[PDB]
This record gives structure tokens, C-alpha cells and sequence, in this order.
């Protein structure tokens, strides 16, 4: 039984009604499905068992329903403490499985990222390694796509990304992407570019620099 | 010896009856057949028979050979008829089935002074046994009475849970 | 009911690790221990379970051959042993109170009620190490616009590192990103701040990095360069 949660990210305002869905590849016998809330740096907290039985200590606003292959977690009125990640979990089949999670964050107005690209410092190049950093500042929604190009060659698998926690005051996110190269490979190429795709951009945005031209 | 308890438990109604077997939970009170052969695949937890005193019945095959398959195979059964007292006294058994329903077997009551089905010696009294409050949650406030009596030549010491 | 676990451990690829869980508030013999791990940015993954009075231990098929789960009735401590560690095994390892929904043949399955506080297990080839602090330089070419600058805090272990700007006098527009565990097994972190372009030649910007586990304190002035 494989669990698929929808939507990946759910953006709503405090006081609104939240409905999270968990879909199973096969029917979950006797509605053996649980729900968890996980805040950053903590263990998951059980909210709901048996699809609809609320765990003790859980507020009235949390409600569950569904059966078969379609289960729903409902938060009637969203409080500030309710923005977190939510996992479903089936215990109807012998190997229990978890869903991939739904992120419930604060709704805001669409804002394109500001994109900056940072070449490696001479100090780091003297150590034999090169880190190219691309910054996407204060954007919404959270989904964004960073593509690295090196002399117009698409980089795939040699970068790592990191996303800040959502700003409660304006609901924006920030992302940093590090492309790591050896000093040798860095000196072979000229144009280092960061192409960004985002809902707030009608067209992809590219920031780039030219090694040796600066 | 633990392999001889049937463990076919399936809480399809989210009542939490299985949780009482593994974790300490006091009973909530908001809610308060001939003994032949029972298939073990439909049994969850211990099987008690009450020849005056309570006796635990383990999983066997049809011959009576003890099996150790947790009652999972279709050949696993509970030979309740073998536990009957030879002198023809009162006899009964009880257990929990897969979906959390207390089942009983026993002779039909020949009168208000006759015995009940499971561990019900009296309409008002119940033979005490280690899993009484699991099968019979509403008998928590019942009073215990030590009982000594000879039935068919055998002395039986046990407790009775009466109102 | 509360579950306490062994402290964080760092292991090398190919090694093994043993996590222990102590259950207080309930009888150990009938306790249903579940081990659930969670990789950074992923969902929880069930590893296996043990009910001591039944002696049976169930395992997840993904790593059924690399995990052995044991329960010690003498000291009321269940253990999870994972061998032949890989880099993909870096995760937080939880033990939990499984509340059964169905049982069959000596084992049960259900939901997790009481979770352990979590045990971080990092698989990396290197030990306690101080970070290098490199500048993320803004362009040295502007007035009225918004510029970005920062520090790259690279190749340290373990967590955590604190980063402030100008000894705490600069807080608006500061973004310190979550650290990332590199392929080498060391953490790398970026901290940036957006500033008005007109201040690039007039205001000094210094990031203050403090890595207490290695007693490494660095104050690095970030200056504009030809590339920004
Ligand atoms: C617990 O018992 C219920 C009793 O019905 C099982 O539910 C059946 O599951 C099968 C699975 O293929 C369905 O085809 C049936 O239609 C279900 N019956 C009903 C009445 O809904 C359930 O599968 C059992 N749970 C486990 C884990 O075995
Ligand atoms: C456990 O006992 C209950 C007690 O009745 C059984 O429930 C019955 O199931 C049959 C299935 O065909 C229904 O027709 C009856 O209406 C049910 N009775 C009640 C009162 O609900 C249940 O089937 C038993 N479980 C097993 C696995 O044998
Ligand atoms: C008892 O059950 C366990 C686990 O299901 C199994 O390994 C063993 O072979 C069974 N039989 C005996 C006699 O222990
Ligand atoms: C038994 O007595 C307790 C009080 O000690 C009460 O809460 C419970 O409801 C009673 N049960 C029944 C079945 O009357």
C-alpha cells in the first residue's frame, strides 16, 4: 500500500479551512490510516487514528474522514500553530507505509525571486575547490526551479539546495544553491550561469558571470 | 508455550480492544451454543474454559496434538469438547473473536437457577479469571467471593464475580 | 509513557550502529517497539518492530538483511542494530509505541502514539572539524539598488554553527540557510544579507561565525569584487 498525499504544498491564511488528502495505491482495510503533524526539529505528533478517531489532546478543529483509497484530514479553522508538515500512515497491510507529506504554509501574493550569483572566492580557489552560489531571495510560492549551466552545459546532480523557513510576516521563502567544482574544472570553463523558473516569472531568469572576464 | 495462543486480531471498528492486551488501560463504562470445535483463525487472545475452575485451552489440531502456529493455519482449532467434565456438571467456555466480540459456548439454561453460557455460573455471578475484564468489561464493579465446592468428586477453588 | 534513546553517533561507510530505547511508564514485556527513521527532507520510514514477550521481530523488506532488532528484558531496553552503513542511512532514528490495529502470527501493526525524542546518525568519513569562512562578494561596479552579500561556512562538523552580521547590529534582510551535508560528510552553510547598493563603498559588512564544537570563531569582512 503506497500512500500519495495531495497537494504537495497547501497555502492558506489563518482562519481558513484546510483539507489534506491521502490517496492509497490499494484499499486500506478497515480504514487503518493515521495522521501526523511534524514541526521542524521535532518528532511527529499523532493527530488522528482509524481515519476519523481523534487522538487524545488534539483540538476539536482537527477532523478526519474517508475510507478505501481516499482519506481526508480537515482543519476547520487554521491557527498559527497549525502550519507544519503532515504525514499519513496506513496500518492496514503487513508492512506499514507513510505518505511523502504535505507542507501547509501561509498564503501570500505571488512574488518572483531576486536572483544573485556568487563566484568562488580567491581564498577558496587557493585551497583547490570552487563553490558557485546562487541566491533566490524573498519569493512565493515555495516551489522554484534552479538550473546550473556551465558554458551552456546543464549541470545535473552536482549541486545542493537549501530553503529557509517561511517568513511569517510576508510569507516569502529564500533558497541557496551551491554548485561544487574542482579548481581544475572551474578554470576550464568561462560562463557560469544560474537559470531560475518560478510562478512569478513570465520567463526564466538567468544570472551569470564570465570567469576571466572579471 | 506462547505460540499456542491464537493471535488473529483485527480491530475493524477502531474500538481499541487489542490495545488492552499490550498496554494498561482501565475499562470505560460509557457503553455499559454447544462447546464443540472453534476454528483458531477466528480467535484473538486466550481461550478459557470453566470446568468450575477456569482452564486455558491452547491451539491443537483435530486429534488434539498441540500446534505452535499462533492459530494462523486453517488446521488449528480449539477442542472445547475435550474439556467437558466427565460427570456431566455445568460446562462453558469463552474467548474474543477476531473483530473484538466476546463469544461463549455452553448448554442452554434449563432454568433461572441453572448455569449460563460462558463463565456464568449464576445469572448474577461470573467465574473470575485473569482475562475477565477484557472479555466482560462491565463486570468490573462485581464483588468477588471465594468458592470451595466438590463437583463429581473433584474439589474446585475459584472466585465468583457477583453483583 | 516516555521513551529515551541513545545519543547521536557518527559512523563511517561500511560500519554499524546500535540505537537503544528505554520505555518508562508501561510494562516492557508486552510493549510494542517500532523503529522509524526519517532522512533529511523526507517522510518517515518504518524499519522494524519487536514485541519482547513474543520473541518475534518483524523487519521492513527494504533493509530486512541489514537490521536486527533485539529486546533486553533484564534492563528494559530495546535495541536496533543497522550494519553495513551507507551514506543514504544518514537519518534521525526514532523508536515509538505502536498501538495495534491488527495482529497475526506473533506480530502486530498499528499507529505510533508516543515517539522517542530522536537519534541522529550521520554516516561520514570525517570527525570534529572547524569551518572555513569564504566571502560571497557583491559586485564592485550603483545607487538606490539592492545588493546581496554573504558568507560561505564550509566543511565543518558537527552541527550547529551560528552566524550573525556586524556583531548583531544588522538583522533586517539576513537569511541564514539550513546547513547541507556534503558528499564528503561535512556540513556546508550559507548566510546572506541584502543591503542598499549605495552602502557598498561606505559601510563595512562582517559575518560572525561561531562553531562551538571546534571552538572556531571567525569574523570575515565581505568586500565587493569585480564579480558579484
Ligand atoms: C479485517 O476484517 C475485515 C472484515 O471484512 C476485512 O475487510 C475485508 O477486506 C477485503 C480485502 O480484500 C475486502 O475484499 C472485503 O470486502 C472486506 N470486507 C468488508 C466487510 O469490508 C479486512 O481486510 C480485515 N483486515 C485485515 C488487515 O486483514
Ligand atoms: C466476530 O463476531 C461477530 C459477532 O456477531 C461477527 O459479526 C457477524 O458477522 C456476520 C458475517 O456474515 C454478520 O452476518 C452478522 O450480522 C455479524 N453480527 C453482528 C452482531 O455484527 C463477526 O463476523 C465475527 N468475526 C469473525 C472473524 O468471525
Ligand atoms: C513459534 O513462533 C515463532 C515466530 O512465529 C517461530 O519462529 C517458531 O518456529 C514457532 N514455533 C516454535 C515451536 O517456537
Ligand atoms: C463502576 O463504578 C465506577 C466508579 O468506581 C463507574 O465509573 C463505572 O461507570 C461503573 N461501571 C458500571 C458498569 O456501572
Amino acid at each position: 500500500a503506497v500512500l500519495t498525499q495531495s497537494p504537495g504544498t497547501l497555502s492558506l491564511s489563518p482562519g481558513e479551512r484546510a483539507t489534506l488528502s491521502c490517496r492509497a495505491s490499494h484499499s486500506v482495510s478497515s480504514s487503518n490510516l493515521a495522521w501526523y503533524q511534524q514541526k521542524p526539529g521535532q518528532a511527529p505528533r499523532l493527530l488522528m487514528y482509524g481515519a476519523s478517531r481523534r487522538a487524545t489532546g488534539i483540538p476539536d478543529r482537527f477532523s478526519g474522514s474517508g475510507s478505501g483509497t481516499d482519506f481526508t484530514l480537515t482543519i476547520s479553522r487554521l491557527e498559527p500553530e497549525d502550519f507544519a508538515v503532515y504525514y499519513c500512515q496506513q496500518y492496514g497491510s503487513s508492512p506499514i507505509t507513510f505518505g511523502q507529506g504535505t507542507r501547509l504554509d501561509i498564503k501570500g501574493t505571488v512574488a518572483a525571486p531576486s536572483v544573485f550569483i556568487f563566484p568562488p572566492s580567491d581564498e577558496q580557489l587557493k585551497s583547490g575547490t570552487a563553490s558557485v552560489v546562487c541566491l533566490l531571495n524573498n519569493f512565493y510560492p515555495r516551489e522554484a526551479k534552479v538550473q546550473w549551466k556551465v558554458d551552456n552545459a546543464l549541470q545535473s546532480g552536482n549541486s545542493q539546495e537549501s530553503v529557509t523557513e517561511q517568513d511569517s510576516k510576508d510569507s516569502t521563502y529564500s533558497l541557496s544553491s551551491t554548485l561544487t567544482l574542482s579548481k581544475a574544472d572551474y578554470e576550464k570553463h568561462k560562463v557560469y550561469a544560474c537559470e531560475v523558473t518560478h510562478q512569478g516569472l513570465s520567463s526564466p531568469v538567468t544570472k551569470s558571470f564570465n570567469r576571466g572576464e572579471c | 508455550h506462547i505460540n499456542r495462543t491464537a493471535l488473529n486480531c483485527n480491530d475493524s471498528l477502531q474500538t481499541g480492544f487489542i490495545t488492552s492486551l499490550f498496554y494498561a488501560k482501565n475499562v470505560d463504562s460509557s457503553g455499559c451454543r454447544p462447546c464443540d470445535v472453534v476454528s483458531a483463525r477466528t480467535v484473538c487472545g486466550p481461550v478459557y474454559c470453566f470446568t468450575p475452575s477456569p482452564v486455558v485451552v491452547g491451539t491443537t489440531d483435530k486429534l488434539g496434538i498441540p500446534t505452535y502456529n499462533w492459530g494462523e493455519n486453517e488446521t488449528d482449532v480449539f477442542m472445547l469438547e475435550s474439556l467437558r467434565p466427565p460427570t456431566g456438571g455445568w460446562f462453558g467456555c469463552t474467548w474474543m473473536n477476531s473483530t473484538g466480540f466476546t463469544k461463549t459456548c455452553g448448554a442452554p439454561p434449563g432454568g433461572p437457577t441453572d448455569g449460563g453460557s460462558g463463565p456464568w455460573i449464576t445469572p448474577r455471578c461470573l467465574v473470575d479469571y485473569p482475562y475477565r475484564l477484557w472479555h466482560y468489561p462491565c463486570t468490573v464493579n462485581f464483588t468477588l467471593h471465594k468458592v470451595r465446592m466438590f463437583v463429581g468428586g473433584i474439589e474446585h477453588r475459584f472466585d465468583a464475580a457477583c453483583n | 509513557v516516555q521513551l529515551v534513546e541513545s545519543g547521536a553517533e557518527v559512523k563511517k561507510p561500511g560500519s554499524s550502529v546500535k540505537v537503544s530505547c528505554k520505555a518508562s511508564g508501561a510494562t516492557f514485556s508486552s510493549f510494542i517497539f517500532s523503529w522509524v527513521r526519517q532522512a533529511p527532507g523526507q517522510g518517515p520510514e518504518w524499519m522494524g518492530g519487536i514485541i519482547p514477550m513474543f520473541g518475534t521481530a518483524k523487519y521492513a523488506p527494504r533493509l530486512q538483511g541489514r537490521v536486527t532488532i533485539t529486546a533486553d528484558e533484564s534492563t528494559s531496553t530495546a535495541y536496533m542494530d543497522l550494519s553495513s552503513l551507507r551514506f543514504e542511512d544518514t537519518a534521525v532514528y526514532y523508536c515509538a509505541m505502536e498501538v495495534p490495529g491488527f495482529c497475526r502470527g506473533g506480530s502486530c501493526s498499528g499507529y505510533m502514539d508516543v515517539w522517542g525524542k530522536g537519534t541522529l546518525v550521520t554516516v561520514s568519513p570525517a570527525s570534529t572539524k572547524g569551518p572555513s569562512v569564504f566571502p560571497l562578494a557583491p559586485s564592485s561596479k550603483t545607487s538606490g539598488g539592492t545588493a546581496a552579500l554573504g558568507c560561505l561556512v564550509k566543511d565543518y562538523f558537527p552541527e550547529p554553527v551560528t552566524v550573525s552580521w556586524n556583531s548583531g547590529a544588522l538583522t533586517s534582510g539576513v537569511h541564514t540557510f539550513p546547513a547541507v551535508l556534503q558528499s564528503s560528510g561535512l556540513y556546508s552553510l550559507s548566510s546572506v544579507v541584502t543591503v542598499p547598493s549605495s552602502s557598498l563603498g561606505t559601510q563595512t559588512y562582517i559575518c560572525n561565525v561561531n562553531h562551538k564544537p571546534s571552538n572556531t570563531k571567525v569574523d570575515k569582512k565581505v568586500e565587493p569584487k569585480s564579480c558579484g
